[PDB]
């Protein structure tokens, strides 16, 4: 899946809404403030980021990161970014109860109920669930989580990708 | 504090 | 993306060539023996094993499921799977000295070269390789891992998985 | 006996 | 026992 390039401008206080973490090796979006330089040109949870001018991110640490965009020179910041490499898509079909059929706790799945579509469509525990239905989730609480199942209809797809 | 979906 | 449907048939002991692995309350394909059943339908390292004989998998032990298919009735065991969801795929090109970035040992990616290609590309560490220019090295040693590589055009694609 |  | 790639 090829990459694609984004140029964030910063705002008033140098920042430009973006929160990374290393994984083996490489540098991933954790968080994305909404209206912000880094919602402007779509960047996502998860999204891996191999670049940012010029030198590639491969084995920076989280710290070393955050301190090359506080630090980034101008008010541009260009980047190269894998959209969310770990990314699935799991659709399950909701019960009489209207359940899909997993517990979830701190925006992560727990444990998978039996006799479930979960179940049945092999659901993964120590993952994050990104969006449902094509809605970002990420950030959210739990309790908004919940709000949102309960009006998403019947057919339930998430993307999730594993804690890490 | 565990939801059931 | 979907799941898929094999039929196997048991050799005397009521083996069919497998040995399986729980990961995140789901079953995966750990081991798959030369020649058996189960390589034939084209199991393989990292697959999941979502039912056997209709029977949801989710949240088994991997003794669980050894014993579900040492105790299934019949000539035949019927498997619902998902090919290989944690694969993905990385294309890099070797440099001047023919190396394309990064430490490698027992089957894993251990380091990445800064400013090679496995850099550039965005290459993690601790994932297994699975395939190289199509060359599947699951169960190879390192050495013949080597000499697929060694051998190898410029191009070199390899299929990873997180080593879960 | 470790394969099944 | 390790290999550079």
């Amino acid at each position: 899946m090829d990459p694609r390039e984004v140029i964030l401008c910063k705002d008033q206080d140098g920042k430009i809404g973006l929160r990374l973490k290393s994984i083996d090796n490489g540098i991933f979006v954790q968080l994305v403030q909404a209206n912000s330089p880094a919602s402007l040109v779509g960047l996502r949870f998860g999204d891996q980021v191999l670049q940012i001018n010029g030198e590639n991110c491969a084995g920076w640490s989280s710290d070393k990161a955050h301190k090359v965009l506080k630090q980034a020179f101008g008010e541009k910041i260009t980047m190269t970014i894998r959209d969310r490499p770990f990314e699935r898509t799991i659709t399950m079909h909701k019960d009489s109860t209207g359940h899909v059929g997993f517990i979830f706790k701190n925006g992560k799945i727990t444990s998978i109920v039996k006799d479930s579509s979960a179940a049945r469509n092999g659901l993964l525990t120590e993952h994050n669930i990104c969006e449902i239905n094509g809605q970002n989730v990420i950030g959210l609480k739990d309790s908004q989580i919940a709000d949102i199942l309960s009006t998403s209809g019947t057919v339930v797809t998430i993307t999730i990708m594993p804690a890490f | 504090n565990e939801f059931y979906f």
